[PDB]
């Protein structure tokens, strides 16, 4: 841990992470999708919160009631934006 | 006191985006997994580059080059950088040894910077994206 | 250059929220209009007070204390103020003298602060809310 | 309609539209403006709030069956910004 | 200026302000609008973007030493909104 | 009811980005003025195109193709479009005739869309960007 | 799809705001520690009640009336509720057995909803504010 740290976890405790497909993994795919569209404007924890929804709504082995639920832990002190640099 | 205060992201560079792949001690690497891992690294490299980041990738397959690569990153000044990003990537289903090595590696990578050792990143966002199981 | 830049609203006061009622030369004024005017002034007064404003109300009925009120607002200092609000409220389907009088009052009110003719509001938000016909 | 730097002109009805008569509750534009000030005044950027008021007011309808002469009429407000920054009214 | 619903009227200059003359590069208002469109158009909300254009342009000055004719004057743009919703121009899928 | 509601911008096309250059009745066009007008048009053409717009440029020099253009934009269907953009461009330091003719054109162009006269643009943004000087 | 999508907060009630004081197995309670805990409880109670929550406070001293309280909250319907809040408060520099009991209480409190076996809170925010050492 540390001041102004941001820990973005692909899967939280007590939850199952999906298998690696040919097109990548769910977490990174969705993370990267959101960065592509919302990265330059949105506040990064708001963006991470979108990924939490996107991956938690994804579905694929008789264990059915099952989703990957990511998690982020913020020790940020301010809002984080990646506005285009000059 | 501003309730909508943002980090000052007005430095010369955005900073380094470190893309680490945990490969060693993984036996029977499937083709699809090899493609997926490449897809994740590539996608992450494209998206962070467009956000201004100087992306640097490396893995742990070779023992010597690893020590040299960690050394390289440990002695970089982030004085003119907005922030630091480190992505740890590791395969889904892997043996007890693989999962253990991941944990030790994650603590090592976060152990640097942590508290506030890296003084040039003091007061700056330090972002760790971790895909372990 | 910050695309999310905001007006600095950290002064000791929010500022005056002036509520002006255009009442003179209106010779109908039914029960709904009468109480509707009171409801709008009341509603406005509560909402702006809750946002920290110092609400000030008057009308054009008495020409004597009209000019004195107009003069006071022209001269009062906003140097410890964030912004300035002025609300102009006039009735509907008034006569032609009533409507013409409204246009002249609006130009004069906005003209008190126009260009940058009021120095303690330079670089501060000046908000005019207008209801008329 | 001469204005100035950092002006925000909020109008109750754009030209070529109709303003609903005053009721015991007040006027459509001020009610809606105040409703939005009550709920979102402390948090929303003020032009975004004003855009909500353009939506709420422009969607208001009378009971056209009771009064068929009102058919076709709606109230569409407007605002004109010469602001150079975002405007928030965060609690002091 | 008869404008109906869902209109957004963007002006290069308000009343009682000056427009800087056309140069080889074009005009202040269009240069800044376009600089902002190219930088933020695909991400920011459009009225927010036009507020940046209001700032950039209104902050533009000219060398008063070479030309002290145009001194104490600026170009202050304006926009009028009858939009009922936020407006974004995200890349079309 | 929702304070963050956005216009639906997921139609097949973005829409027409009409760019009108007011050129007639303007004499003594200097070299900086000429290349600036071309700079503004080209810059506008690039930026709107990259946002998905189908840019259409025309001027008022001919008059034959002006009427042909004005009636074309009148009868265009925007049913599959997100929005509509119209840029009116004109020079500063125009003569009395020039400035007056500008106001007529501006009233006319926007007159074609006032009070929802174009049914396929109802509920859709109609952005007008006007550079004029009297 | 919407990045500004908010949780639905237009239910009848705001929901329960549980405030738990961990007290048992703490043997030397000083004056600042005593009043501070009261100050924290009161302050939290005031802020959450003004936000529309229904504040329910209790401690673990009397084990007989604790077991009933856990059942009291475990059997509740949050169907007419927006969200659920639970604050765990314990003292600092406590003894060995005090710290251990804290962890077990926290895992038990959170577990009562963590398996998603409180069906009426599914899709609704569950907020846990934790003070411990």
């Amino acid at each position: 841990a540390g001041a102004d740290f941001l820990m973005c976890y692909s899967v939280a405790e007590g939850y199952y992470s999906h298998r690696e497909t040919v097109n990548g993994s769910w977490y990174i795919q969705d993370l990267c999708e959101m960065l592509g569209k919302y990265g330059s404007s949105l506040e990064f924890t708001e963006l991470l919160t979108l990924v939490n929804r996107k991956v938690s709504q994804r579905r694929v082995p008789s264990a059915i009631g099952k989703k990957q639920v990511p998690c982020f832990a913020s020790m940020l002190t301010k809002k984080l934006h990646f506005f285009p640099k000059s | 006191f501003d309730p909508a205060e943002k980090y000052k992201m007005d430095h010369r560079r955005r900073g380094i985006a470190l893309i680490f792949n945990h490969e060693r001690f993984f036996w029977h690497l499937t083709l699809p997994e090899r493609r997926g891992t490449c897809a994740d690294r590539d996608n992450l490299t494209r998206r962070f580059s467009d956000l201004g980041f100087e992306v640097k990738c490396f893995n742990d397959l070779k023992a010597e080059e690893l020590l040299l690569k960690i050394h390289e990153v440990s002695t970089v000044s982030h004085a003119d950088a907005d922030c630091f990003v480190c992505v740890f990537l590791s395969h889904g289903e892997g043996n007890h040894i693989y999962a253990y090595d991941a944990k030790i590696e994650i603590q090592t990578l976060t152990g640097l910077f942590k508290g506030d050792k890296c003084h040039s990143l003091v007061g700056k966002p330090k972002i760790f994206i971790i895909q372990a199981c």
